């Protein structure tokens, strides 16, 4: 564990997968089949936390995708004018998993920071207002809440948000 | 340009044949238009987030006055540097 | 049981693959389910139209006379 | 002439369609170019006022069709109604409308129909219809009027 | 059976060919389907009366409190008999 | 000015001509306008998905190893 790095998945599909366990078998099985297939379809960008060795075993991963948001129905908008805005651009961090070996070691947080660094670098090339994450359960919810993510309520409950501006602030 | 061989059950064939005849398309036309339009809307709906009144409010206020990065988060940011 | 030849355009194919991966299905499951649900919709609409034209026929006969 | 009747278009197309003049070029031309084909394609039923002559001199017409109102609720509308110049000012229009209402009442006993809509191009037609009982309508429907089937039923008691 | 011959500009024909190709249809089939669908749509729209707030209220009132037949209409009906 | 011929069934023809009469047009004019309007809808929707894909590619390229 001297030699960890975070690399984008290289499309060759040449890592060591099934010897990976984070304790939640949804994330594990998502890595087993879904991650490489969803990556090669550019439905996501996979980032691999692995050792800088020839064997290259995986200790973590996260996924980034483009996304966009909208409001349900804008009322009383005869105020001055109405230039519609239908595809408001954002990025989603879909899922994030750490091998049980690296639990209790802040690696979740450093992966989150790395994703924010990727999103901030993209910020200067395309317009991106902020970063949603999905929190499937209580532990993920509070975890993301403790980094600054604002919870959304009501049928958007399982989603939190972080503005791109406060990402720029993180890297002053 | 490409090809897909679908193996179909005899009932689904008669159903799709009735519908293709109703739209006066060939079976293949019907199936490929059905797949292509459904895939487009599945992708559109997967990429979009619809925000209700209050989630929208909180996203907006976040953009207006964005929050300061908390000490935990900054502490991880300085790890990966 | 049966057989169907479907030709597409690398764009259609990539887009179907992307949607099929989103919904945790094979590319064949996705094509079949799409065609099947769409055929359902279309037959249902055709049924509504038939019922409409029958009630049309009924009023137009009533306005001719008994 | 004491020998005029009102009949469905008898699919004969055996009527003197050219001598008819009602005063309005649109209604005359609708008679000569549209009424027969639209009656045959079942978009409307055409009733003809004529006399028992060799060729049934056309002296007036009207049309009925199914309709519905919204924002399906079934109704009939009387689309077009026109009377030759010779018969005007004498109350023959009221008579055709009464006859159209009788057709619709008879239908309403066989099929659900809530009432009769009617179309009014100019203010002349609008005031005419308003004076038979029809309820004026407003806005995008200002050129339409309505008469409940219950009222038609009251008529024939 | 019946044949319709149609005249169009080069540009209209190119737009039609592109839309037929996107639809995986031939030019003839695309135009036929387009025309019959728009015809059906038009007929159905022509049979519907779309009432605004006040007109709807007035029709509902007429069905609740239907007017008595007026003198003029009574006399025309009597003229029928 | 080009020439295209279409063949219908008497049901379709009479329907097109009911619809033509209704919209104050000729049968030729009605069919041409129908195919043109619909071509426009189809092509604008196709352009929407091409433009969505262009957006997706820009952002996803930006999110890859920057």
């Amino acid at each position: 564990m001297d030699d960890l790095t975070i690399e984008i998945l290289t499309d060759d599909a040449d890592y060591d997968l099934q010897r990976f366990d984070c304790g939640e078998e949804a994330l594990n099985l998502f890595l087993t089949t879904h991650l490489v297939r969803q990556h090669r379809n550019k439905i996501l960008r996979a980032y691999i936390l692995c050792r800088n060795t020839p064997e290259r075993q995986v200790l973590g991963y996260y996924t980034l995708c483009g996304s966009c948001f909208e409001r349900a129905a804008l009322p009383s908008k005869s105020k001055q004018k109405k230039i519609p805005y239908k595809n408001i651009p954002s990025v989603t961090l879909g899922r994030l998993a750490i091998d049980r070996s690296l639990q209790g070691q802040g690696w979740g947080a450093t992966l989150v920071a790395h994703a924010m660094n990727v999103v901030w670098s993209a910020s200067l090339a395309v317009g991106i207002h902020g970063l949603f994450v999905e929190a499937l359960n209580e532990k993920a919810h509070t975890f993301y809440k403790s980094l600054g993510f604002i919870p959304l309520v009501g049928e958007n409950e399982n989603a939190l948000f972080f503005p791109t501006k406060s990402i720029e602030l993180l890297f002053t | 340009k490409q090809r897909i061989d679908l193996r179909l059950t005899d009932d689904d064939k008669s159903m799709i044949e009735e519908a293709a005849a109703i739209s006066n398309q060939s079976v293949s036309q019907f199936m490929l238009n059905s797949a292509s339009q459904r895939a487009a809307e599945v992708i559109e709906q997967h990429r979009r987030v619809i925000l209700n009144e209050e989630s929208w409010t909180r996203v907006m206020d976040a953009l207006s006055n964005p929050p300061s990065p908390g000490e935990k988060l900054k502490r991880a940011a300085k790890r990966l540097q």
